[PDB]
Formats: structure tokens, sequence, C-alpha cells
């Protein structure tokens, strides 16, 4: 996993 | 004002359960093990030790601070705490597609999204987030605080602290 949108 | 005192008691092999580090001539909790003496009184993360055992943690490093810890004497470890003395709550409240608008890596805030409620409410980048609607994400997967959080509701209130606490 890079990066996580909330 | 969040000023309290706890009294740890060591465990069978001698331990509590703690990391300290040294932060600006201060130490502070940065790592508090489940089930452990130090989770017992209500350490967490971010939380300032002002003494240990009648000794003021003023400039000691993390070096003498882990020391400390371990040639105490048994049942008694006395410490006194500032509560998290970076922590800061930021409300967001989810959009449509239910987003708050931010993006973050191994638990740290990144970037934020345009025209969101994180944008509103100010949320700012190189800060960790410590908590979702008051349940601890320190040390979690990524995917458990997005989980997590689409199961917030729709109001979101989190706890965050400048990235240098971590
Ligand atoms: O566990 P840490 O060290 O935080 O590394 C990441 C973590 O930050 C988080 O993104 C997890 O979802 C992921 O699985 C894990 O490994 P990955 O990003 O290599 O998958």
């Amino acid at each position: 996993k890079g990066e996580t949108a909330v | 004002s969040g000023i309290r005192e706890v009294i740890l008691c060591k465990d069978q092999d001698g331990k509590i359960g703690l990391r300290l580090k040294s932060i600006d001539n201060g130490i502070f909790v940065q790592l508090v093990q489940a089930n452990s003496p130090a989770s017992l009184v209500g350490l967490r993360f971010g939380d300032q030790v002002l003494q240990i055992n009648g000794e003021n943690c003023a400039g000691w490093s993390s070096d003498k601070a882990h020391k400390v810890l371990k040639q105490a004497f048994g049942e008694k470890i006395t410490m006194t705490i500032r509560d998290r003395p970076f922590e800061r709550t930021i409300t967001m409240h989810k959009d449509s597609t239910g987003h708050v608008g931010f993006i973050f890596k191994n638990g740290k805030i990144t970037s934020i999204v345009k025209d969101s409620s994180a944008a509103r409410n100010g949320l700012l980048t190189e800060h960790n987030i410590c908590e979702i609607n008051g349940q601890n994400v320190i040390g979690l997967k990524d995917s458990q605080i997005a989980d997590i959080l689409s199961t917030s509701g729709t109001v979101v209130t989190i706890t965050i602290m400048p990235a240098f606490i971590f």
C-alpha cells in the first residue's frame, strides 16, 4: 500500500 | 490542568511495557503495549513524563529514561504525567461519497483534499492520527484506520499530533 484516501 | 499522578507495578519479568523518548528537553511516551502495567494506568502515546520516582525528567536522554525504568524497585514506579501536550482535536463531516478529505501513509497525514471537510477545518499534514471518535489507531494498519473511519458515522472527531512526537 502507498497512500490511503479517506 | 492536564496533570495526573500514576503508580506502576512491575510485571513478573520486571517490565512495564513502555518506551520513552526525549523531545525538547522533556520525556514523552513513545509506545504503550496493551494489557501492560503502563496501559493499566492510562499511559497514552504522546503523554509527557514530568518526573519518575521523585526525579524530574527535564533534559534526560531516551537512554537515561530507559535505564531508570530498569534500575527501579519492583511494585513501586511513581510518575507525574502531563496529558498529551501536543494533542489536537479536529471535527470533520463526511461528504456525499462518505469522505472527510485527507490522504495518509503509515498513520501520518500527507495531503488535504481540495474543498473537503478536512480543508474547511484546517487539518494539517505531517501530523499523526492518534484517535478516531475516541478509539486508538496508533500502530494499526492504514486499512484498519480506513475501516474504522468508514464506520465512524458522518461526524468524525480526530485526535492528531505533529510527526516529531512519533
Ligand atoms: O505496517 P506499516 O509499517 O505501517 O506499513 C504499512 C502500514 O503503514 C499500512 O499502510 C498497512 O496497510 C500496510 O499493510 C503496511 O505495510 P505495506 O504498506 O508495506 O503494505
